[PDB]
């Protein structure tokens, strides 16, 4: 049941050529968007989330 | 070893079956021990009035907070205890509620979905707690420059139509929507012929059918008749909304022409052309050497922080264009280059780049359809918009047929000398005047 | 320097009647002017590059 | 190898001496005309060579100004004439040519 | 060394711009003709026979 | 980059008649500057043709 | 009617390299080269080298210039991505079946024949600062980086992001050295999806026979403990409390994973109360308004960090942390059900199976397993291993957390955030 | 809250062919550009003369 | 702050204090980066009104006369309405702060809680400081008595 | 700031004849540009005075 990062918790950065720089393992956050006022930038000196190279027709 | 072409044929045909209701039940069986079940509904915000707006977004909040058979928090307790995940979304045109769970748990997952989608307990105390929650979310969404600009772009492009509305509604509606309002919207839209039970993974289609008859029998049968309207077309306008705010540090701009709707065959050629232009972000490796000229010129000259092309689809219309984020002194250069690429493609698109576009598109299609969740979603959405499930082999055929001539003909039709809808937010003093953006939509060379 | 010298010849001839010597020398100098600029000078540059192993 | 190669080599040595950049302590590569390929190669030079190249050009422009020349012993000797730029220039060109091939398809 | 612009894409480029380069030449011609009143060329046009014979 | 914005000659044009930030509310009365411009050229052009016979 | 599947084929070469491949009859292919080269292999003299390296995947190689790598991969619409953790670096490459060959070649070139040219490396340095700024906008990233710096004195203490003082200072020779000594056969695994075993095995025998670097999984992470505090003013305090737990692969690790679900990892319901989450309900009971909690569990080759992470208003930090800590104490004292552990087991199993649903998740799990264990453990046996975890094992893990020397990192306005001393 | 951002009615200014929210604008687009470009074409013809 | 921080000692001593105390003495003499640009006029006003008061003040003069200073103090320094004593009380805690740098030279400070100024024990510490060694007394010396 | 460097009119002068970075080794042969400048003005000035009687 290895794969340290997916065993949820420790951090795991991704770099890419066509896709985007990701920093994303586990800690809370998700249950703070509910009891709210968990702001966020809207692309302050940034990049972009959700990322691209998926679609359809 | 199998070829790419051959592999497309190996994908199991999505099985479609109809209930005596109008409830379509569709599935794509794989071999996975996990699955995803859900209900896709032809309900959004393009269906709402004005006083009413925010109705479904409001229902989404109440949806998982109690049913009549499962009160206050009992549902959560069931989903969580089997290790499942329950989620939901809503756009201007679609609402979805889906469970991501273990394959054995399929009986329970459908049973819960049914209970949520029909026997919902919009209890007064809860609907009252949700108004504070939603208003907070509106306050949150305001900080996301990107979400704001796409709401602005919709609001200007679709001016007096229901499509100009945001999903969440105006604050005045959030604080005034009644239980009666919600119950009525539910009655009007959450009915069988407008919903599709979708699933993907280790399930046999008969299981899904049995479950659909077992737990969804009791909708549209003794229902329908008078009070079921269709969707009226939405006039695209073509204008500009500029929200000047020098306090924010980067400008956000979103520009688009009117695209055709979901149904139109030419969404494929548009997606190829969009792919050629692609996307960029300051964390991409490869700056100067990127194929897309916009991306390349943007990276070397540092004309932006990010940009993305898009092709948003609605009933018989859509927004086709791009969005970018940049420093106050780079909005003009950024627009020039963006527009320069659209015209180039409209007139002088070459063959090699079209193959790249087609290739980027074949990868996107397949890379996206990876996992029970995106496929389940794909089945549900397709049936609502296409009436069919379009197999990968067909999408391939449609992609394969695109050559340069098609790109310059299809881009011309939508872009060449057309009025864009422009939305700007942030430090936009240098956002070019509308006439100039309009004059960049055609070329005097040509 | 042969171009400058050829341009002296050209002006000198230009200031002279179109009779004996003058016709054929002024005719050949004209060819030289264009042979020099159009063919000879470029060719020299290629040769020079080569002598320098460039 | 023999008589002929030495004769072409001595003709090359002769041109070199006649060319006269040596007289201003310059090296052949210091005289190259600066186009983009070259501007890039200069950029790619390592710290030491780059610094030496500026001092040489400076030494020459200074000489060229007062129309003097270096004592004969300080002239750069042919084939002691290190072509420091060549490998960089070659690669920059090779890189451009590949871009160019890709631009054709 | 103009072999840089010789290949399939450039060949595709040239063709995409032909109807345009051709129509630009029609503009230039009629434009030259009408502006100098090109007797030779004009006399063939049905109307615009304002030079009788 | 563009062509208008960067070219030494076109810059001047761009900065004076294309991208020049102008007030949105100037009225006729502001036209006399360009009209003097036209009158100056008109005076020069008809003035030259007269000088060819005067 | 889906096609009957295929089994994964696995092979250790005598030089230590591992090759694993699955033939799913997919339109696309996925190849990843997993290497034991994460930040834990950096030291005081070369910090950040694995970061710049991670950002350097498209610089010129022998056999493939930067321009080619970029244009070539984009021409077929594929991807090249490098992902790092404190232990591994993974180069994954993606494309349709018909194009595996060219992508494989670029992959081999990036990983075994990089040139790291002086000028290309100089031009890339500023990317460290852009890359690091983007990661650091999530408060979690600072916290977890400081958590590790605080917990270990060693290797796991290193950051995944280049220290500021090193930006612009990492050299081409340091990249060369990092590759030569970590990108070797015995530290590598070639995983494939949508390819065939002979092909991967051929490629590995022809191109991945490199060896002359270092040897095992470490210098050995020496857990130390302590705390790092970053004053910030963010309205929200982020804090992580942790203790040494167990190394991955060991039976105790699974006990910790089950403990993580008894307490509470992420949410399962959109905008839910999180009824089955022990930590959450425990904090909520005495704290009214904006907050989040979750158990944290990191497991490495020779160590592990388990505990919880909290997000809360500056003044409630103490209360949130104390409530959370006391909740764990409660399980350590025996107050743990049987249906609780059962529910946790179901949450853990459902999630793992969900984690390998897709190509990306599957490939990463196979690659990491190859590195950590040198094996491939089927989902059935992982489910079996989880089931072997008894209630007393979970109780014992909780008890280990409660009495172990702690490590903590916190950011925000820390005026009411306790010091460990005070927990 | 940015969701309250109205878009002021422009019926007062809209060409007649674009007065209905019920239907496409694409239909009248050609006639609309036609009309506006005819004006500039006729003008250049005038100036040419 | 940049000018002070070019002496490696200043970072060290600021971190030494941050590490040693959980409180007041932990504060830095230099504004934290995140606060630069954020301190308000109201915060300056508040800091003055509550700390610049009579009971917390001393007017010292050199080359002036006592009556004059005393007159000035009675006319202008009668301000009081702030806080009271010498603290919230520094709670010594202990711990360590480590800053990776690459400077060729490592700067380190090792310390323990000693005694408050004014107490007899403080003088013992001062004498200990000289037994061990403070600064140098001879230019370029071996420092024999250290 | 100076006066030469900042004034709209003087800037032009400064950037063209005062602070203009020039190579240290240009020789006579580079003088003909200014000499053409002088010849142009000389031609205009004597040219105007002749036009007053011609
Ligand atoms: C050859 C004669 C002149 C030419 C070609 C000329 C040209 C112009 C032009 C093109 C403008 C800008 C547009 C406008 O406001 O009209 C302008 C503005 C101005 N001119 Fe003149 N003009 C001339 C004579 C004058 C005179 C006689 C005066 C008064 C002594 C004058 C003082 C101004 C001023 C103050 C402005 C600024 C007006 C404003 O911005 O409100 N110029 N001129
Ligand atoms: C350098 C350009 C100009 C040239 C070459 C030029 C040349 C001439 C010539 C040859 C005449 C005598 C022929 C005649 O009387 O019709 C004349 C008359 C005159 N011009 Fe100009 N001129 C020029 C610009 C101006 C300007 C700037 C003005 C001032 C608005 C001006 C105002 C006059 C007037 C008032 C007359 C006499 C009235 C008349 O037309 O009989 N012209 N010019
Ligand atoms: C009204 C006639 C001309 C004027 C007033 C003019 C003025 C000048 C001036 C002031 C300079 C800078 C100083 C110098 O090098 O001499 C210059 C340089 C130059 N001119 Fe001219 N010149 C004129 C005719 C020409 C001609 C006939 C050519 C050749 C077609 C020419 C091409 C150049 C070039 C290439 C330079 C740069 C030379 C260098 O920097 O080495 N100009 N000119
Ligand atoms: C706009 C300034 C100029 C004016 C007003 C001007 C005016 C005149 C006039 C009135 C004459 C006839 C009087 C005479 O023959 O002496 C003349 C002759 C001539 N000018 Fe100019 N001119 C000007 C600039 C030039 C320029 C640029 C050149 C070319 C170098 C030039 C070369 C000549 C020549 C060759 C003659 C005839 C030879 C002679 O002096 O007899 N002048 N000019
Ligand atoms: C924003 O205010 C301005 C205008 O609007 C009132 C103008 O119309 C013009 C027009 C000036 C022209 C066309 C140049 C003519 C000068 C010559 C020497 C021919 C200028 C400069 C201007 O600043
Ligand atoms: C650094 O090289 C240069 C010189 O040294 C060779 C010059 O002497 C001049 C002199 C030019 C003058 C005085 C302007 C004359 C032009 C007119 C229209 C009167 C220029 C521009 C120059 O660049």
């Amino acid at each position: 049941m290895l794969s340290v990062a997916a065993r949820s918790g420790p951090f795991a950065p991704v770099l890419s050529a066509t896709s985007r720089g990701v920093a994303g393992a586990l800690r809370p956050l998700v249950q703070a968007a509910v009891p709210a006022t968990s702001e966020s930038p809207v692309l302050d000196l940034k990049r972009s989330v959700l990322c691209r190279e998926s679609l359809r027709g | 070893t199998a070829t790419y072409a051959q592999a497309l044929q190996s994908v199991p045909e999505t099985q479609v079956s109809q209930l005596d209701n109008g409830l379509r039940v569709a599935s794509e069986q794989s071999s996975q021990p996990t699955c995803t079940v859900g209900v896709w509904i032809d309900a959004g915000s393009r269906y709402e009035s004005e006083k009413n707006n925010g109705a479904g977004y409001f229902v989404e909040h109440l949806a998982f907070k109690g049913t009549k058979n499962r009160p206050g928090n009992a549902l959560e307790k069931e989903v969580e205890s089997m290790g499942a995940h329950l989620n939901a979304y809503s756009t201007r045109e679609h609402t979805a509620y889906y469970i991501k769970a273990l394959s054995k748990d399929l009986p329970k997952a459908v049973e819960l979905l049914a209970d949520i989608v029909q026997n919902c307990s919009l209890e007064d105390s809860q609907i009252e707690k949700e108004r504070d929650v939603i208003l907070q979310e509106l306050q949150e969404n305001d900080t996301s420059m990107r979400d704001v600009v796409f709401n602005y772009l919709h609001a200007t492009a679709f001016q007096g139509t229901p499509l100009a509305q945001s999903v969440e509604g105006p604050s005045e509606n959030v604080r005034k929507l009644s239980r009666a309002d919600l119950t009525e919207y539910l009655s009007r839209h959450y009915k069988a012929p407008r919903m599709v039970l979708a699933a993907a993974g280790g399930l046999e289609h008969r299981q899904l059918l049995d479950l659909a008859q077992k737990h969804f029998s009791g909708l549209s049968g003794t229902y329908d008749e008078d009070a079921v309207p269709t969707l009226s077309p939405c006039r695209f306008t073509g204008s500009q909304i500029c929200h000047r705010e020098d306090g924010l540090p980067l400008a956000h701009v979103a520009i688009a022409v009117e695209g055709p709707g979901w149904a139109h065959p030419d969404n494929v050629a548009l997606q190829v052309a969009n792919a050629i232009i692609g996307h960029y972000d300051c964390t991409y490796g490869g700056g100067a050497h990127l194929s897309s000229p916009l991306a390349s010129i943007a990276a070397t000259n540092k004309l932006c922080q990010s940009f993305q092309t898009f092709n948003i689809c609605y009933a018989d219309t859509g927004l086709l264009g791009a969005h970018f984020v940049c420093d106050h002194m780079s909005i003009d250069d950024m627009m020039f280059v963006l527009q320069g690429q659209w015209m180039r493609l409209c007139t002088s698109a070459t063959e090699s780049e079209v193959l790249r576009g087609k290739n980027l598109l074949r990868n996107a299609l397949v890379s996206h359809l990876d996992g029970t969740t995106p496929v389940c979603e794909d089945i549900g959405r397709s049936l609502l918009t296409y009436g069919r499930r379009i197999p990968l082999a067909e999408w391939e055929s449609r992609i394969a047929e695109v050559d340069a001539r098609v790109v310059r003909e299809v881009c011309s039709k939508y872009f060449y000398d057309q009025c864009p809808a422009v939305a700007g937010f942030g430090p936009i003093e240098q956002l070019p005047d509308y006439n100039r953006i309009r004059s960049g939509m055609f070329w005097l060379r040509f | 320097w042969a171009l400058v010298a050829d341009l002296l010849t050209l002006t000198w001839i230009g200031g002279q009647p179109v009779e004996h010597p003058y016709i054929t020398i002024g005719q050949l100098a004209s060819v030289l002017y264009f042979l020099l600029i159009l063919v000879l000078m470029p060719t020299a540059g290629t040769i020079e590059n080569k002598l320098l192993k460039w | 190898v023999s008589a002929s190669s030495r004769w072409l080599e001595g003709i090359r040595k002769w041109y070199y001496n006649a060319a006269g950049f040596n007289k201003l302590g310059l090296m052949r590569d210091d005289t190259i005309h600066e186009n983009d390929d070259v501007k890039e190669a200069i950029r790619r030079l390592p710290e030491n060579l780059y610094d030496d190249r500026v001092f040489r050009i400076k030494r020459a422009l200074d000489l060229s100004m007062r129309q003097q020349i270096l004592p004969k012993e300080q002239w750069t000797k042919y084939e002691e004439d290190k072509s420091y730029l060549e490998p960089y220039l070659k690669e920059v060109i090779r890189e451009r040519k590949e871009r160019e091939e890709w631009a054709k398809k | 060394m103009l072999t840089r612009f010789l290949g399939p894409r450039y060949r595709q480029l040239a063709r995409n711009w032909v109807p345009t380069a051709q129509l630009w030449g029609a503009v230039g011609a009629v434009g030259l003709v009408w502006a100098t009143d090109w007797r030779l060329i004009l006399d063939w046009v049905p109307y615009i026979n304002g030079k009788f014979k | 980059t563009n062509i208008r914005k960067s070219h030494p000659l076109m810059k001047i044009v761009n900065n004076a008649f294309i991208d020049l930030p102008a007030p949105s509310n100037i009225s006729s009365w502001w036209n006399f500057g360009s009209l003097l411009g036209i009158c100056l050229i008109l005076q020069i052009l008809t003035g030259l043709f007269l000088a060819m016979h005067y | 009617v889906p096609p009957h599947p295929q089994d994964l084929e696995f092979t250790r070469l005598p030089n230590g390299l591992v090759i694993a491949s699955l033939e799913n009859y997919a339109p696309a292919s996925r190849i990843g080269l997993f290497i034991k080269a994460g930040s834990r292999y950096e030291n005081s003299n070369n910090l950040g080298t694995s970061h710049l390296l991670r950002l350097a995947s498209s610089l010129t190689t022998k056999g493939a210039s930067s321009f080619k790598i970029t244009r070539g991969i984009e021409a077929v619409g594929g991807k090249l991505s490098v992902t790092s953790t404190r232990e591994n670096m993974a180069y994954t490459v993606e494309c349709l079946r018909d194009d595996v060959d060219i992508l494989m070649e670029f992959l081999l070139n990036v990983t075994t024949a990089p040139e790291f040219r002086r000028w290309e490396v100089a031009a890339l340095q500023p990317q460290l600062r852009i890359d690091k700024a983007v990661a650091l906008q999530n408060p979690q990233a600072h916290v977890i980086e400081n958590l590790h710096a605080a917990a270990y004195r060693n290797a796991l203490a290193n950051s995944l992001y280049c220290p500021d003082y090193r930006i612009g200072k990492v050299t081409p020779v340091e990249l060369h050295d990092y590759v030569q000594n970590h990108f070797t056969s015995a530290r590598m695994a070639l995983i494939g999806l949508g390819v065939s075993h002979p092909v991967l095995k051929q490629v590995a025998e022809q191109f991945l026979n490199i060896r002359g670097g270092l040897g095992l999984s470490g210098a050995k992470a020496k857990y130390h403990g302590g705390e790092i505090r970053e004053q910030n003013g963010d309205s929200l305090v982020h804090a992580a409390l942790v203790a040494e737990s167990a190394a991955i692969g060991s039976a105790e690790a699974n006990a910790f994973s089950v403990l993580q679900h008894v307490l509470g990892a992420g949410p399962h319901v959109k905008r839910g109360s999180n009824a089955t989450s022990s930590l959450y309900q425990a904090v909520a009971k005495g704290v009214h308004q904006p907050f989040d909690v979750s158990a944290f569990n990191a497991s490495y080759s020779d160590s592990g960090l388990f505990g919880f992470y909290t997000i809360s208003q500056a003044a409630s930090a103490g209360d949130v942390i104390k409530a959370a800590y006391n909740q764990v104490k409660t399980i350590a004292q025996g107050n743990l059900s049987n249906p609780d552990v059962q529910a946790a087991k179901n949450k853990l199993k459902a999630g793992y199976l969900m984690s390998v649903e897709s190509s990306e998740g599957f490939l990463d799990e196979v690659g990491s397993q190859a590195l950590a264990a040198g094996s491939y453990t089927p989902p059935s046996t992982v489910l079996q291993q989880i089931d072997a975890v008894a209630d007393a094992d979970v109780i014992n893990a909780a008890k280990k957390f409660v009495s172990g020397r702690k490590s903590m990192a916190a950011s925000g306005n820390l005026g009411h955030t306790p010091f460990i001393d005070e927990l | 809250s940015h969701t309250d951002i109205k878009v002021p009615d422009f019926s007062d200014y809209r060409r007649p062919e674009v007065l209905d929210s019920t239907k496409s604008s694409k239909e009248s687009s050609e006639a609309r550009k036609g009309f506006s470009y005819l004006v500039t074409a006729t003008t250049t013809v005038g100036v040419a003369y």
